[PDB]
């Protein structure tokens, strides 16, 4: 599956490259989050801008440039080639949607960009882009620990590394984040260890190592104590992307989620929600676990009038745009 | 009508025989390095050079009468972000050295020398706050721009035609021979030719660049296009020069610079200034071209001075009106910059006062 | 503190200012003369020898010669244009054979004059590409070449060209993919020869060879005799590219539009207006254009990019792929890249891009039912033992150029252009150049001798 | 850009999607997901989208009307279907709708790649003729050329353009030379593999003597190579 063709950015400036690295980088300018830069002609150029909401680390603007298409996501709005468009916007090879809790831009055979809207942002790239990319997401050569941080045979700190992949505005001179002093807190109550090493992500321990995620959970605990679940969410996403089946870890106290009356909030639900417009879409799907709202088995979704998930034999039909 | 003639700055043509009978007035050649990367040779062979070394910019290669050297240094994350950082006129087989740095400091034999200076027929002076003129008696003349960034212009008395060597080419009115290296064969590309003229063997060879800096950032694209388009606008102030100098290489320079420059305003204004100065070299007086653009170069002027679009000659000094000035009989193409306003003179303190406030100097003695 | 004969040098003992290891006598800096205000400590070859730059030491009479981002040992040879050089004592010694000057006129109006100048002129009327009929006497010239842009299916963007090769009192019209002959003056023997060089019509005149891609590219190669005595849109061939913008009345202008508007054949024709940048007009092609033209920066053209400057060729490619908004796109991109292909061919290289995905060239077409003479060669033979030239010699020996040629076996050793095949014996060409089979009467019969009676 | 699917008569009446339901009843082939036969193409297409989240396609726009300045060129290019090149086939295969398709496609491709559009629009008719009864060979060097000397290495002359290929190919993957669904001739160029090198290899596109090996996933190796067992005359063995 999507073994090592994924990079991510979450929570308190935590960056995860394709090959498995994790590092914190508290930058606050525009950065080349990834880019086709070892090719005669570039295919994609995805950039991030990270900012502050009062104190919360967020992503304020993404600019994906791909094959002559410019896509600027910011302020809860999407600009396609300079024009605002209403979601979803679809064209040959491109589709952008408000699917689930996020904004997902899939440029078929190029990339898959999920953006939760505030802090998370995840890139899936084609296997043919190996070794030809460069940016915070790394080089996609498959070797994590050895080739991202050697600038002319010298090893760099994540602050320096993230500062190399910097890009100022035409009239902007953004500074660099001075190193954060030592940390504190750690996991005193054991919440990170109890959850991450708990039952839910059992098989996730067999695919993705949790050490960096444990550290990030502790570091977020040092930050506000309503925002420690970002690392758990990211670990769920990564475990789902490697191939393993994450299990439900959310409890009414552990960052509770809500879904509509007939829709349940699941970790690892089938991405293709069967809906009696196409009540058998979920037959031979190929896509890993995805989190979001889902329907209890048997009662497919009703996308024709949006009455929630409905039994197969009580949902409407459509003829010529007329509901029956 | 028949009987009429018109003279360009480089030639004169008479309408007769139903044709133009054209003769060539003498023309001092003009090499230049602009943007820190682009080179316009004496034969007008524009080519970009992304190098990190000191390069023999021009040298009368029969002997070592003079050797204008340029040190070009990498200025950014990418290997194609370069700046000119010095201009080292080496003279008399290296016996004399005039080194104009990037901040304006001028060194005579590695000793700081304020300006103007006048010795060994060499005259160093600032026509304005933007330019430094190094007029030598050997035939050439250097004109170095500091504001907004560092650019160099080299002027040759036509007698040296077909004799020089170096980066700027042999000055023989032939664009195909410019890449004739010392091995007797024309090199292929710009950088292949330049990597034969490095000063130090330990330098890193220049490489050929295809990566347009414009393709990287979209806001950089919009900014650079929206401003550098002022070059090719037929309604623009620059338009007057279009019928003489083709502005396409200048537009390409402006695009590349601004899309690549860290202070892209600096490189944008440098490219526009370069086009303006080349046009003034051909004999066109572009004025009032900074409408809503590059005005921070108006405002940053030293106190008691003001900007001037046409500084066509001498800086008016009080000492000079007292006891004349050997500095001030030099013909240079009219450059722009900050200067004392007309009718006013700068005293030895550097401040600008009218003529009535300034003493007359007898034997070098101040006399109110 | 070193191993090779090169020994260490330290500036602590010497007074400041001595030439340090940076001013090391080297195969490059032995010749220029080093400059540095600071000494550096390092390993330096012993006096009498220099360094190769790799820590070795070499006698100064064996320094490798550097050429075009490369390096050649002493005794290695290279080829530049029409002459060959050999590396000796950090110099190149080259033969002194004269090299055929070259004008290029291709694409949407890109011109490379005889003197190496380059510009773009998008005209519509008839324009004199070259002529000797300009001078204090216009009547002592010989030839004249006019061109104008044909639209091949409409009246819009250019799709092909049309050439009018006047050669003394003769005339040839090159259009639609073939030639003609409108000889009006004295009816003697033709002062030209005609050949099918690959994908080109090539016409020799013993001092001037024209090559037409049959769609839109014209490359002319002139002997050194015609130097300075030509004019038109290929310049005046004076090894001085600054003044090549010389109009009809010889008033060198700085603008290409006026230079072109001068050389229109008919004063009644209207002057071309301001050319408009293609990619700005049609941004929705632009991206595709770059993706197509990026072939120049790829490993297909890795080697040549160090032998021929390809900035302007790439700009022309992108502008042409942006401009062709009325149909026939692959042809525009193909010819824009093929001009660079020919430049590489002429410089020193045999480059073969032409992938089945990218600008394919159907050359199996002339293969009859498995007969396999017709093979694609990236660089053709200098002269072809054609039906029209049974001798096998040629007047202007052109170098290799793209196109597919027949490997005419000894059993059928004559290449016949009018049928495009390898055949045993040829027919006959009349004065106008029409072809007939042996034994067929001409409006006299045809025999091994030819047309006889 | 063209897919031609050929099914046995077994699957008659039991398939669906955008190729109809294969029932020898063309009026009702616009049967949507819920089998509500419509008189409109847009609804029938919108039914069979995989992901219901995807937006429905809007009204298709007539290409030649949109971009009139291409139309003339398009017609001049598409007129190849009326010329004597296709004089014979026009009596065996109805070419009205094919010509309309050619003109529409050559009008539509205003963003680049025009020759491919025209080439495939004509090649659909070429395959119609090829299946019907005729080995038509248009494909002139001026019009839709097909580079087939490319796989010819250094004067080797196996690879020739045949307008109708052999019903089965003795490929490297199929050393038997037999085939399951014998397709008739179709355009392209094929190698005339000589007896000395009688195996056509697709992964190198060449006539060679002895073949290598394919694994379960289908990757290829040269003989004498171990697989992530070695490669031998048997193939992958151990
Ligand atoms: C987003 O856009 C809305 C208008 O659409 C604006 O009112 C708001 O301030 C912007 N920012 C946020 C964080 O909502
Ligand atoms: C990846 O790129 C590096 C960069 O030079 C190269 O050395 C290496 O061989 C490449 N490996 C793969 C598997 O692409
Ligand atoms: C240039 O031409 C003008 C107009 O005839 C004339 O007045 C002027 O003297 C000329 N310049 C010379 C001769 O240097
Ligand atoms: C100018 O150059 C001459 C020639 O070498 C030299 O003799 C003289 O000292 C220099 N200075 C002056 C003021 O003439
Ligand atoms: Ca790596
Ligand atoms: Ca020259
Ligand atoms: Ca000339
Ligand atoms: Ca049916």
């Amino acid at each position: 599956a999507h073994n090592g063709r994924v990079c991510s950015t979450w929570g308190d400036f935590h960056y995860k490259t394709f090959d498995g690295d994790v590092f914190r980088f508290p930058g606050l300018c525009n950065y080349v989050f990834s880019e086709h830069c070892r090719a005669a002609y570039e295919d994609f150029n995805v950039q991030l801008r990270r900012g502050l909401v009062g104190s919360r680390p967020v992503v304020t603007r993404v600019v994906i440039k791909a094959q002559g298409l410019v896509l600027e996501a910011s302020n809860g709005s999407v600009l396609i080639n300079g024009q605002r468009e209403e979601l979803p916007y679809s064209r040959t090879g491109l589709l952008v949607e408000q699917s689930g809790d996020y904004i997902k831009v899939s440029i078929r055979l190029v990339l898959t960009f999920l953006w939760n809207g505030e802090d998370s942002a995840l890139l899936e790239l084609d296997p043919k882009y190996a070794n030809q990319t460069c940016g915070l997401c790394g080089d996609f050569n498959g070797l994590p620990a050895f080739n991202e941080f050697y600038a002319h045979n010298a090893r760099l700190t994540p602050l320096q590394f993230g500062n190399l992949q910097k890009l100022d505005g035409p009239t902007e001179q953004c500074p660099d984040p001075l190193p954060l002093p030592a940390g504190n807190c750690t996991d005193e109550e054991g919440i990170c260890h109890r959850t991450l090493l708990g039952p839910a992500f059992a098989e996730c321990h067999a695919l993705v190592d949790s050490t960096a995620y444990l550290a990030a959970c502790a570091q977020d605990l040092c930050r506000c104590p309503t925002c420690p679940c970002a690392t758990f969410v990211e670990y769920s996403r990564q475990c789902a992307h490697a191939g393993g089946q994450p299990r439900n870890w959310r409890c009414p106290e552990l960052c509770p989620r809500t879904c509509p009356l007939n829709m349940q909030h699941q970790e690892c639900g089938s991405p293709c929600t069967d809906t009696c417009s196409n009540p058998q879409r979920a037959q031979l799907c190929e896509d890993h676990c995805v989190d979001g709202c889902f329907c209890p088995p048997g009662t497919v979704l009703d996308d024709i009038t949006h009455s929630g998930c409905l039994p197969l034999g009580q949902c409407p039909c459509t003829h010529g745009g007329r509901t029956y | 009508s028949p009987g009429t003639s018109f003279n360009t700055t480089c030639s004169s043509c008479t309408c007769s025989g139903g044709l133009w009978q054209c003769q060539d007035l003498p023309c001092p050649g003009t090499c230049s390095v602009q943007g820190g990367a682009h080179i316009s040779t004496y034969d007008e062979k524009l080519y970009d050079l992304h190098g990190d070394c000191s390069y023999v910019l021009s040298k009368k290669c029969a002997d070592s009468s003079f050797t204008v050297l340029a040190e070009l240094r990498k200025c950014g994350l990418t290997d194609n972000e370069n700046c000119l950082k010095a201009v080292t006129l080496s003279l008399d087989g290296g016996d004399t050295a005039i080194r104009v740095q990037a901040d304006g400091g001028v060194f005579l034999n590695s000793i700081y020398t304020q300006l103007p200076l006048s010795a060994a027929n060499i005259t160093l002076f600032t026509p304005s706050s933007f330019f430094i003129v190094v007029q030598t008696g050997l035939g050439l003349q250097l004109l170095v721009q500091l504001v907004p960034l560092m650019q160099v212009f080299v002027r040759l008395d036509p007698a040296h035609q077909g004799q020089m060597c170096g980066l700027c080419g042999n000055f023989n009115q032939n664009q195909a021979d410019d890449f004739t290296a010392l091995s007797g064969v024309v090199e292929a590309t710009g950088a292949a030719f330049a990597n034969t003229w490095k000063a130090q063997a330990a330098c890193a060879n220049a490489r050929n660049s295809f990566e347009d800096p414009c393709s990287l950032s979209v806001e950089n694209e919009n900014y650079a296009r929206h401003w550098c388009s002022r070059l090719t606008d037929p309604n623009s102030a620059f338009s007057r020069c279009h019928s003489i100098i083709n502005p396409k290489p200048f537009h390409s320079n402006c695009m590349f610079d601004t899309c690549n420059c860290e202070r892209s305003e600096d490189c944008l204004c440098a490219a526009l200034s370069s086009y303006v100065h080349a046009c003034a070299a051909k004999g066109v007086q572009l004025s009032d071209w900074r409408d809503g653009v590059c005005t921070k170069y108006m405002q940053n002027c030293p106190k008691s001075q003001r900007y001037a679009y046409v500084v066509d000659a001498c800086q008016p000094t009080c000492r000079g009106l007292s006891e004349a000035d050997v500095t001030c009989s030099v013909s240079f193409v009219p450059v722009d910059g900050c200067t004392c306003p007309a009718g006013t003179f700068l005293n030895d303190a550097g401040a600008c006062v009218p003529a009535q406030e300034c003493p007359c100097y007898a034997h070098g003695t101040v006399l109110a | 503190g070193c191993a090779a004969p090169m020994v260490y040098l330290d500036c602590s003992n010497s007074s400041a200012g001595t030439p340090g290891a940076e001013c090391l006598r080297s195969c490059h800096t032995l010749d220029v003369g080093c400059f540095s205000t600071h000494c550096v400590s390092g390993c330096v070859c012993p006096p009498g020898l220099v360094s190769d730059g790799s820590g070795g030491c070499i006698a100064e009479e064996d320094c490798p010669c550097v050429h075009n981002e490369a390096t050649y040992k002493p005794g290695e040879t290279i080829r530049v244009d029409c002459n060959t050089c050999t590396c000796r004592n950090r110099r190149w010694e080259c033969s002194h054979r004269l090299c055929l000057g070259t004008c290029v006129a291709y694409g949407d109006g890109h011109f490379i004059t005889f003197d190496g100048d380059r510009y773009s002129f998008e005209g519509s009327c008839e324009y004199i590409l070259a002529q000797d009929y300009c001078g204090d006497n216009t009547t002592h010239g010989t030839f004249r070449i006019v061109t104008e842009n044909i639209p091949c299916g409409t009246t819009g963007t250019t799709c092909s060209k049309a050439i009018k090769l006047f050669v003394e009192s003769y005339e040839l019209i090159l259009q639609e993919g073939t030639f003609k002959a409108v000889a009006r003056g004295p009816g003697g023997d033709p002062p030209y020869k005609i050949r099918y060089m690959g994908i080109f019509l090539v016409i020799e005149t013993h001092g001037m060879a024209v090559s037409w891609d049959r769609k839109t590219s014209v490359f002319i190669r002139l002997h050194q005799d015609y130097k300075g005595r030509v004019c038109g849109l290929c310049g005046n061939f004076d090894d001085n590219a600054i003044n090549d913008f010389a109009t009809r009345s010889r008033s060198v202008v700085g603008d290409a539009l006026e230079f072109g508007n001068s050389w229109k054949l008919s004063p009644s024709c209207p002057d071309a207006l301001a050319p408009k940048d293609p990619c700005t007009a049609n941004p929705f092609r632009k991206s595709w254009a770059q993706k197509q033209c990026s072939i120049l920066h790829g490993p297909t053209f890795a080697a040549c990019r160090s032998q021929v400057d390809s900035t302007k060729y790439y700009e022309a490619c992108v502008n042409d792929a942006c401009a062709c908004d009325s149909g026939g796109d692959c042809e525009c991109f193909c010819t824009a890249v093929a001009a660079y292909a020919q430049a590489c061919h002429d410089a020193g290289l045999c480059v073969s891009w032409r992938t089945p995905d990218t600008c394919p060239l159907f050359c199996d077409f002339y293969n009859p039912h498995g007969g396999c003479e017709w093979h694609y060669q990236p660089c053709g033979a200098p002269c072809l033992k054609t039906c029209r030239n049974p001798s096998g010699h040629c007047l202007v020996d052109l170098p290799g150029l793209e196109g597919c040629y027949p490997k005419c076996p000894p059993s059928q050793p004559f290449f016949n252009e009018d049928q495009m095949k390898c055949v045993a014996q040829c027919g006959c060409y009349d004065k106008d150049g029409n072809y007939y089979d042996v034994g067929a009467r001409v409006p006299c019969n045809c025999t091994p001798s030819g047309i006889q009676c």
